[PDB]
């Protein structure tokens, strides 16, 4: 409704929040890297980000880096299809699912991951934030192979009463976990995001990572690092 | 710090033999419902809420919420303060919790599908769940139909509902038909159905058998929370986000198996959510609790219950009973109840008696002098009808009690009228009532007459000349004068003793046209207090006080919706509203903001009358065609259990200061104070100091968007501000004995961008003062307000740059006056303004004298002082200064969870310098929300989004944590904090307030 959306259609993004991604990288320059090559979008749909990611890895690259560089986008929704963007409307659980987006890379482990995914908030919140949770531990099943050890994982979150309890299940995974708005978030929105840097060492209906991660953390929190992230 | 009371989202009720056990927060309560008597608050949960609560036949609780789940004895829960020992956490969130036939085990649904069978310390036994892939639930129960059947009854994020018995862990049915997320399942008792809604909006009710969709229900208008079977599988209840609930009627026949059929809307919480409901099957009343932590009593037989609540007549009803007689085209044109029924005049003046008794109609008499457009008016509770024409005709007859006899008799020409086209009526006193009748030509009489109640006859005539703009439209009398309503918002008061004296004249109260009630509320020395509705939606409170007259305005508001057509105060001191939204009758309790009945009229309602009956209200109209009679009784159970706050955000809280003046005596044990939220109302009440027990009296509607501030800036003046620039300054009348009053003083000018913040500094002696205000688009201004011409003035405007300003503050250290704000870039930035206004600042206390200089628009200076203090936007700003006003130190809370102390100092010199004493860089889990110092300083209470309220010590400029505590108020926003005489009361707000002491 605001100056997002009005700069969204100005600018042919699907959504407002294609500015939340534009304005995250901003700093950490996880999307300015030459290097950077495979990427994973969970949870795209419409696909803002992951025209962001197009427009980034592509439109705005020398030909010199675009080589094998691949964009694969998943949701369980059907998107429509965005220019250098393999997009797969599957389960980010499912059997396959891993495997194919194994295939759809040379074998090779994702730069980086990121998922800008939440369902619609119901006003209750502690519910809105465990089902926010849930969200991200799937997510992270697929981010703990796919991801390249020493790759990040971006991630929407809810920093609600329970945040600091994911900040610490979060801790065994990733060298420097950090959180930030950026300034295309509204105010009135709990949103943040988790910008989880370094990929670091992993592990080793039935058992999922949730439990396993409750399992071991248990009942224990700790805050993660804060940065503010646009100019 | 211990935690006093709470108002905020009740996720569950049930009904208990008389009680009421409610799932409020992290607590039950428990009530007695007949009469509305809060038993005991038992806190059950250290801080998450309870989501559902079930009673075993022998008084054992089982109650869960989120990883929550206890086991509790009914007894104990009605006498102690606190059983949270026996809270236990689940590894995965709770969706379900039912006791087992027997009531020796629980059953334990979880959000993955599982049942836990558990022994009645909560400990698992085992686990059942269904083969193939997983299913995560928004919603789902367990029905125990007998010792070894039981379903678990499963609604998925997917949108389908999953059936399957519990001990062969074997799928029923998977029922498939809804588009989006399953929120709610329930089954009839009668094991014949199930119901689930979703988000979709719509209801579906299956065959529990054969697993076919039976019927599908549209009528909410958002999602919806809760439903359940009730009346004997008979009927269906549910309840939403759009606040109503919603009665629905199971129809069985052979040729389709049973369909929902819409049968009753309630509209019954505040915006928005309603989460829990239960019906009571022997008395028909329904219990629903609200995300505004309302507990309502509905009515579910309003319409039926004492069996004379709706009935109609058109003409031709009445000519079987009274005859062929009427005439072509000939109609009812006004009518009147008395304690026998109903007394009407049709457009050719015939009257008729219609007997609530025998529901008879008869022809009483015939007066051929109205058929001339009749008018009708009465005297209800002397049985006096009142007929007037458009040829200065009155006729008057008064009616014997139950025989309705015709006992007293008089007619009357006045021959200072040419035509007639109103006609008023109001009790005066024990023997005789007013009736004032009016023409149109501008040069004729207001006429005023006192009439015997006894024998109707005339005890003296007034004749008043009629100021430029007036037409009558409501009359009332107050000692020897009378207040008259008339369009253009214009009141007139003439003096019944002095025809000649000049009428007093109130013109344009609110913005609206035809005033439509006048009313006496109150007096005190020299001053009576009136409430005035206007039809467009205003109404105002007046205070006329004899010194010759004077008045003020001490209350103005408007309606949400609709023509007001009348208001009056009820038996408790609630202010009870009554008019139209569109074909709609409402009568609505604005005090505590519901509606009490609605009755759809005649779309356009030409023709309505309502008059007050022991036990309710008739109300009379005329629609399609068809004279009906609309009782509307009393409820049968009180309406509410608690009235509740917002259902919605609160962005600010502000408690009215202590004062020497003479604040009324019934405040003495308590504080008024005003909530602000994001659904645009500023509500005003009180909380008693002892209990944390909070009282509404008001919704103030003038704000368009959501509020963003509300502050008292002294004992009598409150500054609000939520965007479109709209900031109000209201003056708060706190002298009389029941309520405060509020009206709006000024808005502020306007240049979209909001107000993010403001702030005062008074001058000295004055009543005026300066207000600072900051942008959305960098933009400061500095402005004065004055009294006398109740302006705000320009003095200064300036930019900081182009990043969003989150708070601004007035330091006076010396004889500086300083602006010190926090953008968005976490920086402290100080300015300097006092060689730029016309202003000086005294030595100490910091007081503004006024130059009395003329109104220049000075450019801000550029900044004595900027300091980086957090990395990004600032949230929270408080500041103290030293006992010799020679230095402050400044608090801030940051969106980056971190808390800043830093210091403002002036140097002999007058020079400023602004450095950091303390950065706390994790002082909370999120963002830091509030920041408040109190004790000269020395301590510092926050607030944050992580929901723990922290108690700070500062010691030599550096900040230690001495204390912290969960509040169940999600989204914690807001903090307000008020010494006793030091003990303090904190006020805490979010999605809910709690009231806590220190
Ligand atoms: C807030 S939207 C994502 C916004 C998007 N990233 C953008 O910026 O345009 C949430 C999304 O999560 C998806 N989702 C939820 N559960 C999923 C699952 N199990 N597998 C794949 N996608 C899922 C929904 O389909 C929905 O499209």
């Amino acid at each position: 409704r605001d100056l997002y959306y009005r700069k969204a259609k100005e600018q042919g993004y699907r959504a407002r929040s294609a500015f939340k991604l534009l304005q995250l990288n901003d700093q950490f320059h996880f999307l300015d890297d030459p290097n950077l090559k495979r990427v994973v979008d969970l949870c795209a749909a419409p696909g803002s980000w992951s025209q962001v990611l197009s427009r980034k890895l592509f439109d705005e690259s020398p030909s010199s880096d675009k080589e094998d560089r691949k964009i694969v986008s998943v949701d369980l929704q059907p998107m429509s299809p965005i220019p250098h963007v393999t997009t797969l409307q599957a389960d980010i659980t499912h059997p396959k699912t891993l495997a194919r987006i194994l295939k759809l890379f040379g074998n090779e482990k994702a730069d980086f991951v990121c998922s800008d995914g939440a369902p619609d908030v119901t006003g209750l919140h502690d519910l809105d934030e465990y089902v926010q949770q849930q969200l991200i531990m799937s997510a992270l099943q697929l981010t703990a192979c796919i991801l390249k050890k020493g790759g990040t994982f971006v991630a929407k979150i809810f920093r609600g009463r329970d945040i600091d309890m994911l900040y610490s299940q979060l801790g065994y995974l990733f060298d420097k976990i950090v959180c930030a708005k950026p300034r295309s978030s509204r105010g009135t929105s709990l949103e943040a995001f988790i910008v989880c840097l370094g990929y670091n060492p992993p592990s080793n209906n039935k058992l999922c990572i949730s439990d396993k991660l409750s399992h071991w953390n248990e009942e224990e929190r700790n805050i993660a690092e804060f940065m503010a992230c646009g100019s | 710090m211990k935690d006093l009371s709470h108002y905020g989202p009740a996720l569950c009720v049930k009904f208990y033999n008389d009680y009421v056990l409610a799932g409020y927060g992290p607590f039950i309560h428990v009530y007695d419902y007949h009469s509305a008597t809060l038993i005991n608050k038992c806190r059950l949960f250290h801080y998450n809420k309870v989501h559902g609560l079930s009673l075993s036949s022998e008084g054992k609780i089982l109650a869960y919420g989120a990883r929550s789940v206890t086991i509790v004895e009914l007894e104990d829960v009605l006498k102690k303060e606190s059983l949270v020992d026996f809270e236990r956490i689940n590894s995965d969130w709770i969706t379900g919790a039912t006791f087992s036939f027997d009531n020796l085990q629980i059953y334990l649904l979880t959000c993955y599908n599982k049942v836990l069978i558990c022994d009645l310390n909560c400990e698992v036994l085992f686990r059942k769940s269904l083969g193939g892939e997983r299913s995560i639930l928004y919603s789902g129960i367990i029905k125990v139909f007998g010792p070894d059947k039981v379903y678990v009854n499963a609604g998925t994020v997917m949108g389908g509902v999953i059936i399957w018995d519990l001990f062969s862990e074997t799928k029923i049915h998977n029922l498939l038909g809804h588009e989006g997320s399953i929120f709610y399942v329930n089954l009839s008792n009668n094991g014949r159905y199930v119901a689930s809604c979703s988000d979709d909006r719509s209801i579906r009710l299956w065959d529990l058998e054969t697993g076919k969709q039976l019927s599908v229900g549209w009528s909410h208008t958002a999602r919806i929370w809760n439903l359940m079977f009730f009346d004997n599988d008979s009927k269906l209840i549910s309840v939403s986000e759009d606040c109503t609930c919603r009665v629905w009627n199971i129809i069985e026949s052979r040729e389709n198996v049973a369909e929902l059929s819409i049968s009753n809307v309630y509209e019954v919480h505040l915006i928005k959510s309603i989460w829990g409901v239960d019906v009571k099957d022997d008395e028909m009343i329904a219990v629903t609790s609200g995300n505004d932590g309302r507990l309502k009593l509905i009515d579910l037989l309003q319409l039926k219950r004492h069996g004379d609540e709706e009935t109609s007549f058109s003409l031709d009803d009445i000519a079987k009973q009274c005859g062929d007689i009427f005439e072509k085209n000939e109609s009812i044109k006004g009518f009147q109840w008395f304690s026998f029924g109903v007394i009407a005049i049709t457009s050719l003046g015939k009257i008729l008696k219609y007997s609530d008794v025998t529901k008879q109609w008869k022809l009483l008499l015939t007066n051929e002098k109205f058929n001339s457009y009749p008018i009708t008016n009465g005297i209800q509770t002397q049985n006096i009808a009142v007929f007037s024409n458009n040829k200065s005709d009155i006729l008057l007859i008064k009616f014997s009690k139950d025989s309705a006899d015709i006992i007293e008799t008089e007619e009357f020409h006045l021959d200072e009228l040419s035509k007639t086209n109103n006609c008023l009526v109001t009790e005066y006193d024990d023997d005789s009532f007013l009736l004032t009748l009016q023409s149109p030509n501008p040069r004729e009489k207001f006429v005023c007459l006192e009439i015997s109640l006894q024998n109707l006859k005339i005890k003296s005539k007034h004749c008043f000349n009629k100021p430029e703009n007036f037409s009558s439209s409501c009359l009332t009398s107050f000692r020897n004068h009378i207040l008259v309503g008339s369009r253009f918002s214009t009141l007139v008061i003439y003096n019944l003793l002095d025809e000649s004296e000049e009428p007093f004249i109130i013109r344009r109260l609110s913005p609206g046209d035809t005033t439509t009630s006048i009313e006496f509320v109150e007096d005190k020395d020299n001053s009576a207090v009136f409430s005035v509705t206007n039809r467009d939606g205003y109404y105002v409170f007046i205070e006329l006080t004899k010194n010759r007259l004077s008045y003020k305005v001490l209350h103005s508001n408007k309606m949400m919706k609709g023509f007001l057509e009348g208001a009056f105060f009820n038996s408790k001191g609630e202010y009870i509203t009554y008019g139209f939204k569109s074909s709609l009758f409402y009568l609505y309790n604005e005090t505590n903001c519901y509606e009490l009945a609605s009755e759809v009229c005649g779309g356009s309602h030409r023709l309505w009358n309502l008059a007050k009956i022991t036990d309710g209200h008739v109300l009379m109209y005329i629609k399609a065609s068809r004279f009906h009679l609309r009782k509307i009784y009393n409820s049968i159970v009180p309406e509410t259990l608690e009235n509740g706050v917002h259902g919605r955000e609160i962005r600010d809280i502000s408690i009215c200061p202590v004062s020497n003046t003479n604040t009324n005596d019934n405040f003495k044990d308590g504080h008024i104070f005003c909530t602000a939220s994001e659904d645009t109302t500023i509500k005003l009440g009180y909380f008693n100091n002892r209990t944390g027990k909070v009282q509404n009296f008001w919704t103030q509607r003038k704000h368009v968007s959501g509020l963003q501030r509300c502050q008292f800036i002294n004992h009598k003046l409150m500054i609000s501000s939520s965007a479109r620039e709209e900031l109000f300054l209201w003056e708060l009348n706190d002298k009389y004995n029941k309520r405060p009053y509020m009206t709006i003083r000024q808005a502020l000018p306007v240049s979209d961008l909001r107000i993010m913040d403001f702030d005062v500094k008074f001058i000295s002696q004055s009543g005026d003062f300066l207000l600072v205000t900051v942008y959305s688009d960098s933009t400061i201004k500095i402005w004065h307000y004055r009294e006398n011409q109740n302006k705000f003035d320009l003095i200064m405007q300036g930019r900081y740059k182009t990043c969003c300003l989150f708070n601004v503050v007035f330091i006076a250290l010396k004889e500086e006056l300083l602006v010190v704000i926090s953008p968005t870039d976490g920086h402290l930035v100080v300015y300097n303004i006092t060689e730029y206004v016309p202003f000086s600042v005294d030595p100490i206390s910091g007081d503004l004298v006024d130059h009395k200089l003329d109104a220049t628009i000075s450019n801000l200076p550029a900044p004595v002082a900027q300091l980086p203090v957090h990395q990004s936007g600032v949230k929270s700003l408080d500041y103290v200064a030293n006992a010799t006003r020679t230095s402050a130190t400044i608090l801030t809370g940051g969106d980056d969870n971190g808390l800043g102390l830093s210091n403002l100092k002036l140097d002999d010199s007058n020079k400023v310098t602004l450095k950091t004493s303390d950065f706390i860089a994790a002082a909370a889990s999120s963002t830091i929300t509030s920041g408040m110092l109190i004790n000269g300083g020395k301590e510092v209470i926050t607030t944050s989004v992580d929901q723990v309220i922290r108690a700070w010590e500062i010691t030599a400029g550096k900040l230690s944590l001495v204390d912290k505590k969960r509040t169940t108020v999600a989204d914690t926003g807001s903090l307000e904090i008020i010494s006793n005489d030091s003990e303090k009361t904190l006020l805490i707000g979010g999605v809910g307030l709690s009231i806590w002491k220190k």
